[PDB]
């Protein structure tokens, strides 16, 4: 029924109505929202801002990686209002999708950088990785970028969109049969930095405990804080990833025969991702609106 | 403490001393201050800008 | 009590190799950049290599390069001389020579002792002493004249000559580092004057505590030529 | 008892030089001046920048050859610049981080620093074995030396926070003569062009004209309402100014024992740390504590411009000999050269 | 590049004078920096002896961390045109001694040694240069103080004390009277220690406040205070 040949290796694209019924109007909310903080919060960091440390600007690359993904949301509406038709072409296809990956690993990679820096400043207070200059962390956001852009290049080399009769696909998450580096490094992103934050968050919580500086206030809010971004990043790249290892153990068990058994997990992975949009939105507000230092 | 006999002493001298000063009148030197001001002006360069020739700085 | 001794002297068959050494005591050798100097014994002055503090920067003559070698050991306070494949244009006396280089400063004020060495069997600027040898009565002034093919004065007004005095059986010294600064321990009765390619030493009251020969010196560009010299007698 | 009349004695012999003083007071300055032409709108702008101090810059002083600098901070460090090619030509570490005022000798062989440790240190620059060493280091004063001014190669006047100025030796290292009269601790301290004379400023709003080779006051200044912090001759030698925390130049008249005109305007609500005269001594230049220097009319009483650029409170300044520049230096560890 | 040999000659001297004064400066921006005062000789002798003409400066180090601990004793000054020298310290430490509330300020008569040392806490913690540099507390000789308050009570210096005659209410009742005199209680802190212990406990003291203030100084650099 669904079936498409992308390299012959039998798979099946599905095309839905809950898609378009649901998607666009969370995904353009998202676009609103994320676009005014994200503009907001440039707006401070290139002009009302005095000067800034190697913190500020991992925040500021953080920023412009969260703004890069959230302008390119309506290529995305106008894919899925059409229902995964696309109207552009190869070129702003391979860009799209070039955004998207690219701005969504650079933001979690900056991410975990802003979670070991907070690890250096208060677990080994005086290491001489908290007095770095401005100038090697910009060598560091720089390499960081250029591993991500190394990564992400892959995509423009290949040709698109895919022609499935009467419809036309911008979207690289296809599942057929087989084992491609980047459907494990897309589990392995989050894997890791998971790992990490919660090691780091957690060793922060134990030694400002153990310090007895809890019965401060703000080292009080600090740790809501953490915890609180910790929560997001784990509620907003869980679901997706719990749809991908099923769709896994669903491809080793039943193959790709009898398509009918994948589409609800199909529209799953979207309806998660439109969550993983979300934690780019919510980004803003809880990292730097969130901060003494703002008015 | 049984110097402050001595000090008062010191103080009304230098008093004396320096109350006892010919004054002239402020015209003069202002007049004075205001020609040694017009007489070199020529030879300001913070006042008068050199060309970029005569200027170390350039 | 400034010192540079030089020690590796001696006979070396040709095609040979030996390193010569300059140890200093007395002063900051690790603010100095150091100088060679070779005089053959046909009464000339020529310049062999450079090292900048820091070992920055080395600079060697046509004539020795990729044959020789120039290394110093700051906390030994020791400067070396690599010499491989020596000919018979190589027997000359080695002189070590002080050098420092900042805004006012004075350049080659402090000359080794000098070790012996014995071998057996285009764009350069040149210098010309047209007086080899003039006589002179004590308590009489005098003027030596030296000349130069391209002009040594630079855009900041810097003109970069040099005067040097060396008396029989001694090491020269400084007189004048650029064309009109006397050095320290010079006695006032030494001038220097000129501009651009004529320059002249003026001696007056000359004492025999003066004879000896005088050389010219550049120092604008690399490498630096000396001049024939100008030897006073009687 | 004449006890009362000893104590009324000093107060007499003030009344009487202040109508003295008013006495001779018939036209002021500005009555003169307003009918000359005014010198326009001064604009300098940053032609070198000099980096390489970590720490606040907290005295400069320029060379006679006007082209060498010397500038201090508190990292420990003396630097002697090239301003022609920004360059450095020296860096001497002090014994002592804590320095307030630094010197620059006529002859260029020789430069001096001191501050919270009591001590006048005096640095030969040449020497024959090529590093900059101490000559010897000058103790006396029992409070931090504020200002150091260089007579000759042998002389030098160190002015301290005991209320008391001094006059050393450097072939003994003694006290040639000892200046006192100060009620305050006393700040700033400039030099007469023919070194005869010189001017202190204190902390007791007050300033006093002493005699090198006599060591007695001459003349007592007042007017300021607060600490004295800047001071300097006019060129002739015949008038200084002076800098104070009110926000307000003053400037003084020797031959009249008077004071001839204020510096001041409403905008200006922050104290005066450095005060400097031009070659003709018609522009004052007058560094203040809200970030920027401004250049004033000496003559007029009118601000001819502002230097602005310094992210810090501007804390010296300097004119060259030649008049050809202006450096001032600031809190923020750099050195701005301006023309 | 139309610059003689001599002048490339300076500048590398310059670049190597920059490369000395770079190496000093990061050596010495790991160094803590500690400022010391005490009214008149109260425990400046003991914190100096327990951790082996004007400013003195004394080196210490403990657990790879080297101190740098300056004494303004014996500067008979006006304070305000020294004081902005000492903005960036670390830490500021304040002798207290606790026996000198029975006691007479010797120069002058009628006065308590103890008003003054609460003067000289308030204008040094209210200062302008001093707004988020933390406050450590030394309160010296507690042994002197318990065997001298069982027959002098504490409401000669304090009329207003309400409290028992003993030595915890009254020590806690001092704390309490200099720590109210924090009018920025909300950029900087106050750590008190009862320092009359022969064992090497201040210097751990030192260390622990010193660890919280760059940990709190850490924290207002990422935008987490
Ligand atoms: C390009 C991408 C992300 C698939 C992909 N990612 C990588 C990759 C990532 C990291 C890395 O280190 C190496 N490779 N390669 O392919 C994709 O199709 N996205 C789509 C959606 C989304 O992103 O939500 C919603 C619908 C429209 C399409
Ligand atoms: C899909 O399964 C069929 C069943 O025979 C097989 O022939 C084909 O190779 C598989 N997909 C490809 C083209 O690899």
């Amino acid at each position: 029924d669904h079936f498409l040949e992308i390299d012959k290796k039998n798979c099946c694209v599905f095309r839905d109505d809950f898609i378009v019924k649901v998607l666009p109007p969370v995904l353009g909310l998202e676009f609103i929202f994320g676009l005014l903080g994200n503009g907001l919060a440039l707006w401070i960091f290139c002009f009302h801002l005095k000067s800034w440390k190697s913190s500020r600007i991992f925040l500021f690359n953080l920023a412009v990686a969260d703004f890069l993904l959230i302008i390119c949301l309506p290529f995305l509406m106008d894919n899925y209002v059409r229902r995964w038709d696309w109207k552009f072409g190869d070129i702003p296809c391979r860009l799209m999708l070039f955004m998207l990956a690219m701005n969504r690993q650079g933001s979690i990679i900056f991410l975990t950088v802003v979670a070991v820096d907070r690890y250096f400043r208060v677990v080994h207070p005086h290491h001489a990785l908290n007095k770095i200059s401005n100038r090697t962390a910009a060598i560091i956001s720089c390499l960081l970028w250029g591993i991500t852009i190394g990564l992400t290049v892959h995509l423009l080399k290949k040709k698109m969109p895919i022609q499935n009769g009467g419809a036309n696909l911008c979207s690289s998450f296809s599942i057929c049969h087989t084992f491609q580096w980047h459907e494990a490094m897309f589990l392995l992103e989050f894997f890791l930095p998971l790992g990490i934050i919660l090691f780091c968050s957690a060793r922060i919580i134990w030694s400002l405990r153990q310090r007895q500086m809890d019965r401060h206030a703000k080292i009080k809010r600090a740790i809501t804080f953490i915890m609180v971004v910790a929560i997001v990043f784990v509620i907003c790249f869980l679901p997706s990833v719990v749809v991908r290892i099923r769709i896994f153990w669903l491809l080793h068990t039943s193959g790709t025969q009898n398509c009918e058994v994948y589409r609800s997990v199909d529209l799953a992975f979207f309806i998660t991702l439109s969550f993983t949009y979300m934690n780019s939105m919510l980004d803003p507000v809880v990292y730097y609106f969130s901060s003494p230092s703002f008015n | 403490n049984t110097a402050s006999i001595a000090q008062a002493r010191k103080l009304v001298e230098q008093l004396k001393m320096e109350a006892n000063i010919d004054r002239i009148k402020v015209s003069k030197a202002a007049a004075d201050l205001m020609a040694y001001c017009e007489a070199h002006a020529k030879e300001d360069p913070l006042l008068t800008p050199v060309p970029a020739s005569e200027n170390p700085f350039r | 009590d400034v010192q540079l001794v030089e020690s590796g002297g001696g006979l070396v068959q040709p095609g040979g190799s030996r390193k010569l050494s300059c140890s200093a005591s007395g002063f900051a050798f690790s603010s100095f950049g150091m100088h060679w100097v070779r005089q053959a014994p046909e009464k000339g002055l020529e310049w062999v290599a450079y090292i900048s503090s820091g070992s920055g920067t080395i600079y060697y003559a046509d004539t020795v390069k990729g044959r020789f070698t120039i290394s110093r050991d700051d906390p030994k306070n020791t400067l070396f001389l690599q010499m491989t494949s020596l000919r018979s244009e190589d027997t000359a006396m080695y002189y070590c020579v002080r050098s420092i280089y900042y805004y006012g400063s004075s350049p080659f004020d402090f000359w080794g002792q000098g070790t012996t060495l014995t071998v057996s069997s285009g764009s350069d600027i040149v210098m010309t002493q047209a007086t080899s040898s003039v006589p002179v009565t004590p308590g009489e002034s005098v003027s030596i004249s030296c000349r130069s093919s391209k002009s040594l004065l630079h855009s900041n007004g810097n003109t970069y000559l040099y005067w040097f005095l060396q008396r029989p059986g001694q090491s020269p010294q400084l007189l004048i580092y650029r064309m009109s600064n006397l050095a320290s321990g010079v006695p006032d009765r030494f001038s220097g004057s000129g501009s651009g390619t004529a320059f002249t030493l003026t001696i007056s009251r000359l004492e025999a505590e003066d004879v000896g020969v005088y050389y010219c010196m550049q120092h604008l560009e690399y490498p630096l030529t000396f001049g024939a010299g100008t030897k006073l007698e009687l | 008892s004449e006890l009362d009349q000893l104590r009324q004695e000093a107060e007499q012999l003030k009344n009487q030089i202040r109508d003295a003083r008013k006495a001779c007071a018939d036209a002021t300055l500005s009555q003169i001046t307003n009918n000359i032409d005014p010198v326009g709108r001064i604009q300098m702008r940053t032609r070198r920048t000099l980096r390489g101090h970590l720490a606040k810059i907290y005295a400069m002083h320029w060379g006679t050859d006007s082209r060498l600098l010397v500038s201090a901070s508190q990292d420990g460090k003396l630097i002697i610049w090239d301003s022609y090619t920004t360059n450095k030509v020296h860096a001497i570490p002090l014994r002592s981080s804590w320095v307030m005022t630094c010197a620059y000798a006529p002859s260029g062989n020789y430069v001096a620093c001191g501050g919270l440790d009591n001590i006048c240190s005096i640095y030969n620059l040449k020497t024959r074995e090529g590093n900059v060493r101490v000559s010897r280091e000058l103790a006396g004063h029992t409070g931090y030396l504020s200002c150091c001014r260089f007579l000759d190669d042998n002389q030098i006047v160190t002015s301290s926070g005991d209320t008391t100025c001094a006059l050393w030796d450097i072939e003994t290292g003694q006290q040639t003569t000892t200046f006192t009269g100060h009620t305050g601790d006393v700040m700033s301290l400039s030099l007469a062009p023919d070194t005869r004379l010189f001017v202190s400023g204190a902390c007791d709003a007050s300033a006093k004209l002493w005699d090198v080779r006599e060591g007695m006051c001459r003349q007592t200044f007042t007017g300021h309402e607060s600490d004295i912090n800047a001071i300097c001759f006019f060129p002739n030698g015949n008038a200084f100014a002076t800098g104070s925390d009110d926000a307000t130049c003053r400037l003084f008249d020797l031959r009249a024992d008077q004071e001839l005109m204020t510096y001041s305007h409403d905008n200006i609500i922050c104290g005066i740390t450095s005060v400097s005269f031009s070659k003709s001594g018609r522009l004052l230049l007058a560094g203040y504590d809200d970030f920027n220097c401004n250049v004033w009319d000496a003559l007029k009483a009118d601000r001819a411009g502002v230097l602005a650029g310094h992210d810090n409170r501007v804390s010296c300044l300097g004119v060259t000999d030649d008049g050809m520049a202006v450096a001032t230096g600031s809190w923020d560890s750099f050195l701005k050269i301006w023309n | 590049c139309t610059l003689s040999a001599e002048d490339k000659a300076a500048v590398e001297r310059s670049k190597m004078i920059d490369r000395n004064l770079r190496e000093d400066g990061e050596k010495a921006a790991r160094e803590v920096k500690l400022l010391l005062l005490g009214a008149g000789e109260s425990g400046k002798n003991t914190i100096v002896k327990q951790m082996k003409t004007g400013i003195v400066e004394t080196h210490f180090t403990f657990k790879d961390l080297h101190f740098k601990m300056f004494d303004v004793g014996a500067q008979r000054s006006e304070r305000k045109k020294w004081i902005h020298c000492f903005e960036g310290v670390t830490a500021i430490i304040f002798c207290v001694a606790l026996s000198d509330y029975d006691l007479v300020l010797a120069e002058d008569e009628e006065m308590n040694r103890m008003h003054a040392s609460m003067k000289l806490f308030d204008s040094i913690c209210n200062n302008k240069w001093f707004t988020d540099t933390s406050i450590i507390l030394f309160l010296n000789k507690k042994d002197l103080f318990e065997e001298k308050i069982k027959k002098s009570p504490l409401t000669i210096c304090y009329p207003e004390y309400a409290g028992s005659n003993t030595y915890e209410e009254a020590a806690a009742y001092i704390q309490c009277q200099f720590e109210d005199l924090n009018k920025r209680k909300d950029t900087k802190e106050i750590y008190t220690h009862f320092t009359c212990s022969t064992d090497t406990k201040n210097v751990q003291f030192v260390f622990d406040a010193v660890t919280d203030v760059i940990i709190k100084n850490n924290l207002k650099d990422c935008g987490l205070f």
